[PDB]
């Protein structure tokens, strides 16, 4: 995240950090991924794409801190990866990104609630906040596009949503921006999300929720000027997130 | 002890 501030799981009790292990010893951080029930937890398809191997990932939530323990964490295994079909990416977009993980942990329970582990809520169907609203997006990605490590402490800033007439505008992005996306951004081009975000959530209040509004999918660059971050608008794939859920 | 979408606190 570029801009924000450094925040504690408590804050965000809803968010899980996904790793891949290497059993070369190390285990590296992939995306990040909300906590929709005890037992699922979604992110993105494009951040599993390369590499379907459920057998190698590790979700953790309760977690703070990237690579150091966050006292009150779970680990578990993933049991299922459900990735969308009819994923696509092309010259900036990725097309249906969104991804459902089944989570076991090695005692074969799902996730318990805690003071650092709740759910956050679902929209209903085709049900969004209006442009203007402020949401929040957290995160473990990069604070600078130059960077090239990530940050150990989560971070979190407030964006707001702009309309899709905005966003596609030719000097935005387009057409490369559908109705399945929703893009976000800071008046003053300050704070965006960036590589390392991808999967995490997107937080909006609606009728009184704080609700899962989008997943962090794409953007070109980061907090730069005319160029928003999309988000996968989860509001339209309630019914393929019940077929699975 | 059970699950409330959205509640911190
Ligand atoms: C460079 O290779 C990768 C690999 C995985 C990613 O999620 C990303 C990535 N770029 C990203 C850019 C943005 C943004 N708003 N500008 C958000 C998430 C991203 N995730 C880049």
């Amino acid at each position: 995240i570029i801009g924000g501030e450094f925040t504690t799981i408590e804050n965000q009790p809803w968010f899980a950090a996904i790793y891949r292990r290497h059993r070369g010893g190390s285990v590296t951080y992939v995306c990040g991924g909300s906590l929709m029930s005890p037992c699922w937890v979604i992110s993105a398809t494009h951040c599993f794409i390369d590499y379907p191997k459920k057998e190698d990932y590790i979700v953790y939530l309760g977690r703070s801190r990237l690579n150091s323990n966050t006292q009150g964490e779970m680990k578990f295994e993933v049991e299922n990866l459900i990735l969308h079909k009819d994923y696509s990416a092309d010259t900036l977009a990725h097309h249906n990104d969104i991804a459902l993980l089944k989570i076991r942990s090695k005692e074969g329970r799902c996730a318990q609630p805690s003071r650092t582990i709740q759910t956050i809520c679902l929209p209903s169907m085709y049900n969004d906040p209006q442009f203007g609203t402020s949401c929040e997006i957290t995160g473990f990605g990069k604070e600078a596009s130059t960077d090239y490590l990530y940050p150990e402490q989560l971070k979190m800033t407030v964006v707001k949503l702009i309309s899709h007439r905005e966003c596609q505008q030719p000097h935005y992005y387009g057409s490369e921006v559908t109705t399945k996306m929703l893009c976000a951004a800071d008046p003053q081009w300050k704070t965006d999300s960036c590589q390392g975000d991808s999967g995490g959530p997107l937080v909006c209040s609606l009728q009184g929720r704080m609700t899962l509004t989008g997943i962090v999918s794409w953007g070109r660059g980061c907090a730069l000027k005319d160029k928003p971050g999309v988000y996968t608008r989860v509001s339209h794939f309630l019914p393929w997130i019940r077929s699975h859920t | 002890l059970k699950f409330q979408c959205g509640q911190k606190t």
